[PDB]
């Protein structure tokens, strides 16, 4: 009922018969003539008479190839003796001759100009190969291997970056192509492909294709959306304490990728990071770390050993960050309406018990706060205080920042909420101190001044301890951080010293 | 005080834990990323050298897929009167060149074991290939150790160069082992 | 975990035991494929630096640069060899497929091609070879 009767055997014979001529004796006009005769034989078996037929071409195409895939691994392993090499061999045979079948047809489908048949051709292949991989995925499941596709999909695209015209004229929509192939492709997804699924996002093609060679940075939103993908699977098991042997790796190679990005293109990570964090755990520092620590490539930072005044950065704290993430979205219509409402009246002051009320959501097991919801508080609530200041006729200062509707809701949620609300909100404030700007200056300042006038010294203790579990981690450390912690040890209008937790433990006595 | 793990204490706490088991690290003092393959400290870009997530050094030359003008693509002619690869008719630069350049890989071994065929003995301290120079004789010979003056090659330069050593026996390795392990992969040990 | 997430951890670990080779990556290596094996720790793990410039192949021996041109096609390593070879005076032929160098300098020499004694690497016994009176067409050099 799925296929008509004869076609996988049009499609086996056709199929095979293109892995002979794949590896024959063949150069480039060979394979032009090959190309040519194979084509002109794909016709003649009734093969592309409509899509639907193709489509089933392809599908037949790819199931072999996985199949041939499973004989061989299942042949390895009933007889271990057998050189891996060659097992190898055989699934790189068949995979590579169909995936330059399938490149010669997107090449050649249509004119030259015709780039939206290729386009068309490509999506449609994609999709199918996706469609069987998923299939596959379902009925395997744990027996479900990765080698045919990843070798498919990372062919074809080194296939597909070929230094030609034809093959450049369409790069864009390639690249698109394969980022929704790979979106769809997610490890929440696709648990059993995660593994060649960050091979494929992390390839150095692939990243310098994206990050790079494409103009006008027009590449960054889909890879920054591939990166969240991923931030998302990772993220509930790194909130966990114990992490298997898998999910290390995995972490390692993110922070081997992540280390790439931040070395490279570090405006890259700068752009968004919002989301990042949005994403990410706040007990998983060092990725934090990676993240807070990327800063413009003109800029060069002022020394935070030894500071002399702000007076070196007076130039870049006028500059406002740029943010690529909506997050003012994220908070409900009247949420937002009573914020500004308070934001601009300064009434009624119940606003804040009911703030307080609206951020912390328990309508699911687990999870006791929207984070999400809390960062974007204080962001918009940060910014907004901000352009403020600044609206009024002055600059954000120490003293600037005080006795406004703004500040309030900072106060309240230090002082009216529970340890773990006021860690997600500490760990929101100390997101934004990273390279000299408005944001972390501002935040800095809010921060400084959250532990000066504190009501109780638990709030100080958790201030403290957020700055400072932050630079007790390798390197990197973000600079706004540092400066702010900083600020805390220098300056003796804070009376550090002369608190509790300072001296509670030994180790934490002796580590200062 | 807080009475919670969000203080100082579940700082502490986290800090012994993580001191205790390594699979821990990642939420407590981190790990050291210049441990790591790639070089932090590079003026160029690092990701066209980047190979995979769980590789422990850059790419080789030979694992790079440059566009080679077609003159140079003569295996698919080739392919049946090329000769094979035997280690044992190569000179040792060659032998040198797949030691050094395949590293983690068999073929390095398979030129460590035609370098000891050489009369070539590796120092497992000194991390250099030591054999015996022309004419010359060690100066004192025990049955634990040997010194005198010896032939090493210099890697750095490419060369060899005669240095005196103090070789003892134990600190030289004995021939090369081959492993057995079927379908062996390194990525998976990346933990 | 959620149940989800469960699964999605099981079948992490599932996949697991079969991690993608590093040569799936790459194409297809025919003479030189990766094999990767338990290599001791005093051994050297990782190439020597500045491996992969030129000027590291130039201090490479002949065998070793035609070893590297022969048996590692189509990569950045045949190029740096070929490189190598072509700043140390040798011709690739076309038709021949292998390098020549002037073993003296020719008696006849024009435009069309170029005929003398030269000596070259023979990739079927594996050695140099002279060759007397060896006429050298341009028509197969690129």
């Amino acid at each position: 009922y799925d296929d008509p009767p004869g076609l996988r055997e049009k499609a086996e014979y056709l199929l095979r018969e293109w892995v002979n001529l794949y590896h024959s004796a063949a150069a480039g006009r060979d394979s032009t003539k090959a190309f040519s005769a194979f084509v002109g034989q794909m016709h003649q078996q009734g093969i592309l008479k409509t899509d639907d037929l193709i489509t089933r071409f392809f599908r037949l195409c790819t199931e072999m190839c996985v199949e041939i895939s499973y004989r061989a691994q299942a042949e390895q392993q009933h007889n271990p003796a057998a050189n891996p090499t060659m097992i190898r061999a055989k699934c790189y045979h068949n995979l590579d001759a169909f995936v330059r079948l399938i490149a010669l047809l997107v090449k050649h489908s249509g004119e030259a100009t015709n780039t939206v048949t290729k386009i068309n051709l490509l999506n449609k292949v994609l999709g199918i190969v996706v469609g069987v991989l998923l299939q596959d995925h379902d009925v395997r499941q744990s027996e479900f291997q990765q080698l045919p596709y990843h070798r498919i999909f990372i062919m074809l695209l080194l296939e597909l970056n070929a230094p030609e015209h034809v093959l450049e004229t369409i790069n864009f929509q390639t690249l698109t192509a394969f980022c929704n192939t790979f979106h769809i492709l997610r490890p929440t997804k696709a648990p059993g492909f995660v593994y060649a699924w960050l091979e494929l996002i992390s390839h150095r093609i692939f990243i310098a294709r994206m990050l790079a060679h494409t103009p006008q940075q027009k590449g960054w939103p889909m890879y920054a959306q591939l990166l969240i993908d991923l931030f998302k699977y990772l993220a509930p098991f790194l909130r966990n304490v114990e992490l298997t042997k898998p999910m290390q790796i995995l972490y390692k190679g993110t922070l081997r990728v992540l280390l790439v990005l931040l070395h490279d293109f570090p405006e890259f990570l700068c752009d968004y990071h919002y989301g990042f964090c949005d994403v990410i755990p706040p007990n998983c520092i060092q990725l934090r770390n990676l993240i807070l620590s990327a800063f413009p490539r003109n800029m060069r930072l002022p020394d935070p050993f030894t500071p002399n005044l702000k007076v070196d950065m007076l130039s870049e704290i006028n500059i406002a960050p740029r943010i690529l993430t909506n997050f003012t979205g994220v908070m409900p219509p009247q949420f937002k309406k009573d914020l500004d409402s308070y934001l601009k009246t300064r009434s009624p002051v119940t606003f804040l018990s009911d703030l307080r009320s609206n951020l912390q959501v328990s309508n699911e097991p687990g999870n006791r706060y929207n984070l999400q919801l809390i960062n974007a508080l204080v962001l918009y609530v940060g910014t907004q205080a901000i352009a403020h200041i600044h609206n009024k006729g002055s600059t954000p200062s120490m003293s600037t920042i005080t006795h406004s509707a703004h500040m309030d809701i900072f106060q309240n949620l230090a002082v009216d909420l529970d340890t773990e609300g006021r860690y997600l909100f500490l760990n929101a404030i100390a997101n934004q101190l990273r390279y000299p700007n408005s944001h972390t200056h501002y935040f800095s300042c809010t921060m400084l001044y959250l532990f000066a006038e504190a009501n109780t010294e638990a709030i100080q203790e958790q201030i403290t301890r957020v700055l400072l579990e932050r630079l007790i981690v390798n390197r990197p450390h973000p600079w706004g951080l540092l400066i702010t912690f900083i600020e805390l040890i220098k300056n003796p209008a804070f009376k550090f010293w002369n608190h509790e937790f300072v001296h509670c433990a030994p180790e934490i006595e002796k580590l200062f | 005080m807080v009475t919670d793990q969000f203080g100082m204490i579940g700082l502490l706490t986290f800090i012994r834990a993580a001191e205790t088991d390594p699979g821990m690290v990642h939420l407590a003092l981190g790990s050291d990323l210049t441990t790591l393959g790639l070089n932090l400290n590079s003026p160029e870009n690092l990701y066209p050298k980047f190979a995979s997530p769980w590789a422990s050094s850059p790419c080789r030359p030979q694992d790079i897929d440059f566009h080679v003008p077609s003159e140079y693509l003569t295996n698919i002619h080739i392919r049946d009167k090329l000769a094979a690869i035997k280690l044992g008719r190569y000179g040792e630069d060659l032998l040198f060149y797949l030691y050094y350049m395949n590293g983690g890989d068999v073929l390095q071994l398979l030129a460590a074991v035609e370098l000891f065929n050489r009369d070539w003995r590796y120092h497992k301290e000194e991390r250099v290939w030591i054999t015996r120079a022309p004419g010359m004789e060690p100066t004192m010979k025990t049955n634990t150790y040997e010194r005198g003056t010896y032939y090493f090659f210099d890697c750095l330069n490419w060369r060899k160069v005669a240095k005196e050593f103090h070789l003892e026996y134990d600190k030289l390795e004995e021939r090369p082992h081959l492993p057995s392990t079927f379908n062996y992969n390194p990525a998976q040990q990346a933990f | 975990l959620t149940k989800e997430q469960l699964y999605q951890q099981a079948m992490e670990e599932a996949a697991w035991h079969h991690m993608p080779h590093p040569s799936d990556s790459e194409r297809i290596r025919q003479y030189l494929p990766r094999n990767p094996c338990p290599t001791p720790p005093y051994h050297h793990q990782m190439p020597p630096p500045h491996s992969d410039t030129v000027e590291f192949y130039q201090r490479l021996s002949t065998e070793t640069l035609f070893f590297i041109f022969y048996y590692l096609e189509g990569t950045k390593a045949q190029y740096l060899a070929a490189k190598a070879l072509k700043k140390q005076s040798w011709r690739f032929h076309t038709k021949y497929m292998m390098w020549f160098q002037r073993h003296e300098e020719p008696k006849t020499i024009t435009d069309e091609f170029e005929q003398g004694t030269y000596i070259y690497f023979d990739y079927e016994k594996w050695g140099q070879r002279k060759k007397e009176g060896f006429t050298f067409e341009y028509r197969y050099l690129e």
